[PDB]
């Protein structure tokens, strides 16, 4: 049966069942890769296009949180829209109150506070019934430099140097282990991430089935156009 | 006074097996006349009528809410409402707004739907019912109507004499009030017919 | 069959098994004792130390509910603390409304009703604690009441709660406590505590003592250290 | 005795139209092992209950099932002790509120009706259980005389000439039926004698003044009274010299 | 209105006038301003008739419930505290000056004053109302310690009569109550029972 | 308005006038100011007519509910408590001044209830604008334990004093006699005022009124 | 099992299985040690994350100028409790202009944590806490369990394989009261080293320190700041 | 409280809790109602278990207004709840319309109350059926309301134990030109058809509605009628 247990039930091993099941939902999504360098943050994701009749330009796996912060998402993409709206509202409220930009860590923390706010009773109307089935990669530039953060449905957020999320995370993570060093340039990071994404994708990597974005000091959030993408793809 | 903002006069009179209800026709904002065909007498049944005097917005509001309640009553009960029951319903509606009053005073005139006995009553600002065997008046020219009705009314009048009496009373009373007039309409309610007449009046 | 999963369910023979399981929770706890004499009340707790890393005064099982009222608990300590807060709030409200210190019988009745409210519904769980309330005043004298997880409150001359309650009661019945003084009662309480303790299963323990009477001017307090150590000496001598 | 669903776990109907949880609540009254008898007379009403103090460490004053609802209404509770205390508190509140709202003392029958109305809600709503207690009320009504009323966990309430509650209710009912059929308009002494004799006979115990509690109400003194040990001993020595 | 309470060894004596006024018209001329709150506890009400009646009824309800739950006779201080709580909480809405007098086994006979605003003070004698102003010097000159019940009754009657002579809002009959352990005794003084004081004539 | 009430040896006599005014004009000449509460309790009302009407109806319904529940005859103190608690709740914004008279198992009871929630239990009471004129008659001629006819004459005299000396009171005199054995609701009891005879016939003849439009609708029976 | 899914259900043995399952969450987490001298209080935390790129997760949090906490178990519950504690201390400063005593804060935490264990459809807080504080009564180390029970400790370790650390601490606890700051911190570091598998060692990356004392606000030493303390630490046996 | 329904639909399309409530109704004490030309008679059996029961305490025949009366079969506490609801509803109607409520209107409102408990959260249906008598517009009315919330208009009917046999008896003995005394005799005969023991004036309860109103018969009157029947 499905309703023997409540949503806030612990396992005999000490884990919330619903969170574990949502983390398993994370494994069914597309592969996103994030690399942090002293020159900025690179985010690359794969569009999982099922039909030739689908227009790939309506698949938004990378969004702009603010001019200095972008997000890459994996899993149940419809669930991610609430978190992203919260993040955008938080950054704009911070600008309104303090006349400055938010740090990436604060945005990640604000979004992570929503993650375990689910239940059935003793909760206000309009509360959530289940966890979120999304993993998020936040990339931005603040006074501490280029920052990359990872968030999973449990509410845990960490800071990472290089990170892969999605279905092919384990192999992609091993490859990132092999290729990451602290002195990488952003061009090298972009090339390395595209090499790994090509390795893990079940399709053939062309300029319409992937997304790439960068955040650099001084330059805003940039989504690569098709022409720049082809320029990078030529080397691979 | 907020009652005198739009003016208006309604009167009901009792006969022998008949009732009569008369009203003025002016709609105006204080001293300016806007229209001369404003409805102040509404049918609440085949032989039952209600006349409303006072603020025109409350007149229309009260008529529409009363029809709401009456229609629901007649659907649930499968009967036609008796005049006394309608009096109680109107009193309840008006007293629900005791501290935010509707600025209207109603008169009810009708015949009992089974025994065909005349009924007339009046209600004040908040719903104290007044049942009379002679006549009831309401509006800005109430004193004038009282004088005319006390002088002219006789018991056991046939429909024609009742029409003459109520017509004379209304005409001569509204001729002495500035914010009332511009025509008079009379309804004579009998067992077998309703007769509606418009009177030749002063339009100044 | 699932006749024992809710507090809003009777069994075919007329029992609420959830309250009985809460009582089982109380029976696993270490023993607390209360003895009443004409001039006061004395409370003694066997407090097991589960590690040497714990400070002296950790996991107190004796509380001050009002300046004249003291509380000795057994069972689940978190439930006991929440109940202590409920009792404190009851006493405060009584003083703010009626203007004097709450009588102990009234306080016990109010707290017992609050405890009973948790034995009726599926939405809440019964309390896993039992406790004793003790007080002294000139008008009312010395009072000792006990409350169990079902909500029953009774007045006692000597009471014991926890794992070794029966043996402790046997020992308490050997005292003519009505014509004793609070000083003698402290030594007898310590002696009984040392008798009922099982060194083989339970390793080590502290003795927690408190009292309320005319000796303390109707104020509930911890027994002074010298009296406590003298009583412990008497108890250890008696065990040979 | 069929079942379908959760009809033995919550207060819903069984295929035969029964409520099993109410019947189990009736079973709960017998847990406690006590018996009470109430008898009505010409000018008096008497309640006699069994008093058991297993511990000599118990303060005997606090072990009581006789309670005072108002100055003129008294009750004896049978069954689960905490539930009984809850119902006593509810009854006291209702009587006080009646006096505040209507300006005169509550009749006994109306108080029993209010308590039984409260009990009915527990048999219709599924999230709460019934209370495992029975309530017997005695009073004097200045138009009808002595009044003895009883309410049970099902929501039934009734007025009686004599009644019993507890473990030995059926035997006590038989004894009292025989006594009432041979009708003597009972004096105060005869009423107390009848109650004490019923309890003794059905329990097979010769009572000591400390083993019973007696509570009386009379037309001459309408206030609810609890008898001291000396008065009970007077009645017992009179019963023995018979 | 004129209300008074005096404490003697073993009890209290309360006294009041019997006039209700709506302006300059006497609506009730035999009113009872002494209210039994409990068996041995009474209140004298001053101010708004409706407000004082409502407060007295609420306190009677609360005190009866309290006494049933505790199985004890109530204390006079408890009744004064309930009055103080209600009068302080609704001080913006209520016009009520109360005197609470009574006997309890623990403290004996007690007199408490709850003026408008909701303060509570224990006094050996208390006076209140609009006529109380005219007898302040008389009670200060005549009060002595260790009076008996009969002397207290005479003293209260004299003061109330003096107040009723000079105040247009006080008059009628004098209502007296003596509260002790043995119970309550109530008296009415009317006509020639009311003490007379000679009027100056030229 | 003049309303009055006395206690006599066997019960209650209540009296009232029958005039209702809107300002200084007479609106109703046959108003009934004695309201039914229970078969043994009646009420005389003064003040705001709608407030009096609605308050008495509400309390009458509540008392009927109470009597159905208890199976006993209602008591006047219950009505008194209900009315004064309701009126105190509204802080004097319900303008009802009431005389409450009944006979219960404890005897004849008469109360005066004021719009702010104040109550007085008295052997004779008057309320209204003509209250002082009635109270003069009561203070001059009242004796305790009167017979029914003496009490009826006294209440009639007090209402008449209100009628002839107050501008807000007039018309007829209504009475209600309540004992344990009977109830007498006497409308009208005396008629002190009548309308003079008319001396002229104001030509009422057909065709005097000029008509512009006419519509006749036949109704089916 | 019908007794192990709800926090409102008692077992026939007199236990609540959900609370024990919640304590398992603390047992799974990374290990932390806490100890106090007569003047200072030290929290040593073993930071770790999933991978080497993933920076070691934050275990020591700042609550107030006189209070800090270490975490074991569910991090989101830990942040909920941290925010509650911060607000309570701020309210105390707003109303009374003084710091909140540490024992009263632990009492408030225990009150907060007990409520969910009595209500249907709620869960315990799957977090174990170690609180270091300084107030007018000296330095304090407190332990908080998911069962809503709290303890006042001389020293304490919680987390995975923390029994070995507790053994080490019991052996050496008589010294702690008379130590200076560096000696106390080194004692804590040795105890924390007792939990690592025999190959692993203590580096500047996986160790966080938190210190409070008579004249020092709560400080978190991470990275290069911990090099002064890791110096002069003998190799494991 | 529970926010979900305890009465749901079965695969065959039945609301089985309502059927089990009807089973509770069919086990209760017999009730009879007859509509005469000049009145209505409601009769019930109150056979107490013991002589210790005081017969004047609880009544199964109750007045709702001056002209409306009630009787029941099933579970008594639920009957008391419904009686309180009906009296309140009649008082609300009187407060609004200044008229005593018609019998059909009362039946419809009470049946709405009974329907609410077949669909609301956390409750069971009422285990009682009701017979309602009234006099409106110079005409007598008799109605039956069942646990589901459905109401029927009857000339004569029976409820409770052996109600099918009572129905056949009433079919054979009913007539349009019955006057109230004949109707009372017929109702007592219907009750006798299913009675154990001797019928006395204290183990049956009768109430009548005529132009004067609804009233409950005193034991003396019932003794007179029982002497006439025997
Ligand atoms: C007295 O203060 C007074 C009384 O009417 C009133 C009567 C009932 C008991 C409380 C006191 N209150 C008043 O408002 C008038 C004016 C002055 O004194 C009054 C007579
Ligand atoms: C009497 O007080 C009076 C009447 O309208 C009276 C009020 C209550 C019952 C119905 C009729 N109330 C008034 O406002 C006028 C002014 C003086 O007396 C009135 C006629």
């Amino acid at each position: 049966s499905e309703y023997d247990r409540g949503v806030n039930t612990f396992s005999p091993e000490g884990r919330l069942f619903q969170v574990e099941y949502a983390i398993e939902a994370i494994k069914l999504g597309s592969t996103a890769i994030g690399i942090q360098t002293s020159e900025g943050v690179c985010l690359a994701v794969e569009k999982r296009i099922t039909s030739p009749l689908m227009e790939p330009s309506s698949i938004e796996k990378i969004v702009e949180i603010d001019a200095h912060i972008g997000c890459a998402m994996s899993g149940l993409i419809a669930d991610a829209k609430t978190l992203i709206d919260k993040a955008r509202v938080e950054t704009q409220n911070h600008w309104f109150t303090y006349n400055e930009t938010m740090t990436v860590e604060s945005v990640t923390q604000a979004v992570s506070n929503l993650a375990l706010q689910f239940g059935e009773e003793d909760a206000d109307p309009g509360a959530m019934s289940r966890p979120f089935g999304v993993a998020l990669l936040f990339g931005g530039v603040d006074e501490k430099g280029p920052q990359l953060f990872h968030m999973d449905p449990s509410g845990t957020f960490v800071q990472c140097d290089a990170r892969a999320i999605g279905s092919a995370s384990e192999g992609a993570q091993s490859s990132l282990q092999e290729v990451y060093h602290k002195s990488m340039t952003l061009k090298e990071a972009i090339k390395s991430s595209l090499i790994i994404l090509k390795q893990v994708m079940e399709e053939k990597l062309n300029a319409t089935n992937i997304e790439l974005a960068t955040v650099q000091p001084g330059q805003n959030f940039h989504m690569f156009t098709k022409e720049e993408l082809e320029e990078v793809i030529k080397d691979i | 006074s907020i009652m005198s903002y739009n003016g208006g006069a309604v009167m009901a009179m009792k006969g022998k097996n008949c009732v009569a209800i008369a009203a003025d026709r002016r709609f105006g904002i204080q001293a300016q006349m806007v229209t001369t065909d404003f409805q102040k007498i509404f049918p609440m049944g085949d032989r039952l009528y209600i006349g409303l005097a006072g603020l025109a917005t409350d007149v229309q509001t009260v008529a529409q809410r009363l029809k709401f309640r009456l229609n629901l009553y007649e659907l649930k009960e499968g009967r036609q409402i008796k005049p006394y029951t309608l009096m109680s319903m109107v009193a309840n509606l008006l007293y629900e707004k005791r501290f935010g009053p509707y600025y209207t005073e109603p008169v009810i005139a009708g015949l009992d739907p089974k025994t065909f006995k005349p009924f007339i009553c009046s209600l004040d600002l908040i719903g104290c019912p007044m049942v009379t065997d002679d006549f009831v008046v309401s509006g800005t020219c109430a004193e004038q109507m009282y004088g005319m009705c006390e002088s002219l009314w006789e018991p056991n009048m046939d429909p024609d004499h009742l029409f003459e009496t109520i017509s004379q009373a209304m005409l001569n009373a509204v001729d002495r009030d500035a914010v009332s007039g511009m025509g008079v309409i009379v309804h004579i309610i009998e067992k077998d017919k309703i007769t509606t007449r418009t009177l030749k009046a002063r339009m100044d | 069959t699932g006749y024992d999963l809710s507090a809003s369910t009777f069994s075919p023979d007329g029992r609420v098994f959830q309250v009985e399981y809460a009582m089982k929770a109380v029976e696993n706890s270490s023993t607390a004792i209360g003895i009443r004499c004409k001039d006061g009340v004395v409370f003694g707790v066997e407090k097991l130390v589960l590690s040497k890393l714990y400070e002296e005064g950790s996991n107190k099982r004796l509380f001050n509910v009002d300046r004249h009222v003291g509380m000795a608990v057994a069972g689940l300590l978190a439930d006991a603390r929440s109940l202590a807060d409920i009792a404190r709030e009851e006493a405060s409200n009584f003083r703010s409304n009626f203007g004097y210190n709450i009588p102990l019988k009234h306080l016990a009745d109010r707290v017992a009703m609050y405890v009973h409210a948790y034995t009726l519904y599926s939405a809440v769980r019964p309390f896993g604690c039992s406790f004793m309330l003790g007080s002294y005043s000139v008008n009312d004298g010395a009072q000792l009441y006990m409350i169990d997880p079902s909500g029953v409150s009774y007045g006692y001359w000597g009471c014991a709660i926890g794992k070794a309650r029966q043996a402790a009661k046997t020992e308490i019945e050997k005292l003519q406590m009505k014509e004793m003084t609070c000083r003698d009662i402290v030594k007898e309480v310590a002696k009984i505590i040392y008798i009922v303790h099982d060194e083989v299963k339970d390793k080590a323990f502290e003795l927690e003592l408190s009292w309320v009477g005319e000796l303390t001017n109707g104020r509930h307090e911890i027994v002074p250290k010298d009296i406590r150590e003298e009583a412990e000496k008497y108890a250890k001598e008696s065990l040979k | 005795g069929s079942s379908a669903g959760f009809d033995r776990h919550i207060t819903i109907f069984s295929p035969e139209g029964r409520l099993y949880q109410v019947e189990y609540a009736f079973k709960a009254i017998n847990q406690g092992g006590l018996t009470s008898v109430a008898v009505r007379g010409k000018d008096c009403a008497v309640i006699v209950t069994q008093k058991k103090v297993p511990d000599k460490l118990l303060d005997s004053s606090t072990v009581t099932h006789l309670f005072k609802i108002t100055e003129n209404i008294g009750c004896v509770m049978t069954g689960m002790t905490a539930d009984s205390r809850s119902q006593v508190q509810r009854a006291r509140y209702e009587a006080a509120n009646w006096k505040y709202k209507y300006g005169y003392e509550i009749p006994v029958d109306m108080l029993c009706k209010r308590i039984a109305d409260i009990s009915q809600v527990y048999t219709q709503n599924a999230e709460m259980r019934p209370l495992g207690c029975c309530m017997i009320l005695i009073g004097i009504d200045e138009e009808q005389g002595p009044q003895v009323y009883k309410c049970d966990p099902a929501g039934y309430y009734c007025g009686f000439k004599a009644t019993a509650a507890g473990v030995k209710q059926t035997e006590s009912t038989s004894f009292l039926e025989k006594k009432v059929k041979k009708k003597f308009d009972w004096t105060f002494e005869q009423t107390v004698e009848t109650a004490i004799t019923c309890l003794s006979t059905v329990l097979s115990i010769d009572f000591k003044p400390s083993e019973i509690e007696v509570g009386v109400v009379t037309v001459e003194n309408p206030k609810f009274r609890i008898l001291t040990e000396a008065e009970i001993d007077a009645h017992l020595v009179a019963l023995a010299e018979r | 209105t004129t209300i008074m309470a005096v404490q003697f060894d073993g009890g209290v004596v309360l006294g009041a006038d019997s006039r209700t006024t709506t302006g300059s018209y006497i609506a009730n001329r035999v009113t009872d301003k002494l209210t039994p709150i409990h068996d041995r506890i009474f209140c004298c009400r001053s101010g708004s008739a409706a407000d004082t009646q409502a407060v007295a009824d609420a306190v009677t309800y609360q005190l009866g419930f309290h006494s049933i739950e505790l199985n004890e006779p109530p204390l006079v201080h408890t009744a004064a505290s309930l009055f103080k709580e209600m009068c302080y909480r609704y001080r913006e809405d209520l016009m009520a000056g109360i005197i609470i007098a009574g006997w309890d086994p623990q403290e004996g006979g007690q007199v408490y004053s709850v003026p408008m605003g909701g303060m509570m003070v224990r006094q050996s004698f208390a006076i209140g109302g609009s006529g109380s102003s005219y007898i302040y010097g008389y009670v200060d000159a005549t009060y002595r310690e260790g009076m008996t019940k009969e002397e207290c009754l005479q003293f209260t009657a004299n003061a109330l009569a003096l107040a009723m002579e000079r105040d247009g809002s006080s008059g009628g009959v004098i209502r007296l109550a003596a509260i002790a352990e043995s119970g309550v005794e109530r008296q009415v003084l009317l006509g020639d029972q009311i003490p007379k004081f000679a009027v100056a004539t030229l | 308005t003049t309303i009055a009430g006395v206690v006599y040896k066997d019960g209650i006599v209540l009296g009232a006038d029958t005039r209702a005014t809107e300002g200084m004009v007479v609106a109703d000449k046959n108003c009934s100011k004695i309201h039914f509460i229970s078969p043994n309790i009646y009420c005389c009302g003064a003040g705001t007519a709608a407030d009096t009407d609605m308050t008495t109806q509400l309390i009458s319904s509540n008392l009927e509910l109470h009597s159905l529940s208890t199976g006993r005859l209602p008591r006047v103190v219950t009505a008194n408590r209900m009315l004064k608690q309701m009126l105190f709740r509204y802080q004097g914004y319900i303008g009802a001044a009431l005389v409450l008279g009944g006979v219960d198992v404890t005897g004849p009871h008469l109360y005066s209830i004021y719009p702010h929630g104040s109550t007085d239990k008295l052997p004779y009471v008057t309320m209204g604008s003509g209250s002082l004129a009635a109270m003069a008659v009561f203070e001059d001629k009242f004796r305790p334990d009167m017979e029914e006819e003496e009490a009826k004459n006294l209440v009639s005299e007090a209402i008449a004093a209100g009628i002839f000396n107050d501008l807000g009171s007039g018309s007829n005199i209504d009475l209600c006699v309540i004992s344990k054995n009977k109830l007498d609701f006497l409308r009208p009891y005396t008629v002190p005022n009548k309308k003079g005879t008319r001396l002229g016939r104001y030509r009422c003849e057909k065709g005097t009124t000029a008509v512009l439009t006419e519509k006749i609708t036949p109704l089916e029976i | 099992n019908q007794y192990d899914n709800d926090v409102t259900v008692w077992s026939p043995q007199g236990r609540i299985h959900q609370i024990e399952y919640a304590m398992e969450a603390v047992k799974q987490g990374s290990a932390t040690v806490g100890l106090k001298s007569k003047t200072h209080a030290v929290l040593v935390a073993l930071k770790r994350a999933q991978s080497e790129l993933a920076a070691h997760q934050k275990k020591i949090l700042h609550v107030d100028n006189h209070i800090g906490i270490s975490i074991a178990g569910l991090t989101a519950d830990a942040r909920l409790l941290c925010n509650f504690m911060r607000q309570e201390c701020l309210d105390s400063r707003f109303v009374f202009d003084r710091p909140l005593p540490v024992s009263r804060l632990v009492s408030l935490i225990g009150s907060k944590t007990q409520i969910p264990t009595q209500r249907y459809g709620r869960r315990p807080y799957g977090v174990g806490l170690l609180i270091a504080g300084y107030d007018d009564m000296g330095p304090h180390i407190f332990q908080t369990c998911p069962s809503a029970n709290y303890f006042d400790c001389r020293a304490m370790s919680i987390g995975a394989r923390s029994q070995s650390a507790r053994t080490y601490l019991e052996r050496h606890m008589s010294e702690f009261m008379e130590c200076n700051l560096n000696e106390l911190v080194k004692h804590g570091l040795r105890a924390l080293r007792e939990t690592l598998p025999a190959e692993q060692d203590l580096t500047t990356k996986n160790v966080s320190i938190g210190i409070v004392g008579k004249d020092l606000e709560f400080t978190i030493y991470d990275d290069d700041d911990v090099s002064p303390f890791l110096e002069g630490l003998e190799e494991r046996p | 409280g529970y926010s979900f329904s305890l009465t749901t639909f079965s695969p065959s399309g039945k609301l089985v809790q309502i059927e089990y409530a009807l089973a509770a109704v069919a086990g209760g004490a017999p009730s009879v109602g007859i509509k005469a030309a000049n009145g209505v008679v409601l009769a019930t059996e109150k056979k107490q278990k013991s002589i210790l029961y005081d017969e004047r305490s609880v009544h199964k025949v109750e007045p709702i207004t001056k002209h409306i009366g009630l009787v029941y079969s099933g579970m008594g506490p639920d009957y008391r709840v419904l009686v309180h609801r009906a009296r309140k509803l009649a008082q609300q109607y009187y407060l609004v319309y200044q008229e005593p409520i018609p019998t059909a209107q009362l039946v419809q409102r009470v049946a709405s109350v009974m329907q609410e408990y077949t669909q609301s959260g956390g409750v069971r249906p009422f285990g009682v059926s009701l017979l309602i008598c009234g006099w409106n517009e110079g005409r007598p009315y008799l109605f039956q309301s069942d646990p589901s919330g459905a109401y029927f208009a009857w000339k004569a009917t029976a409820m409770g134990k052996n109600y099918v046999n009572g129905k056949t008896f009433l079919e054979k003995r009913y007539n349009e030109d019955l006057e109230l005394e004949d109707a009372i005799h017929t109702a007592i005969l219907t009750l006798k058809e299913s009675f154990e023991g001797q019928m006395t004036e204290d183990n049956i309860e009768v109430g009548i509605c005529n132009e004067a109103g609804f009233r409950r018969l005193t034991p003396t009157e019932v003794k007179d009628y029982l002497a006439a029947i025997a």
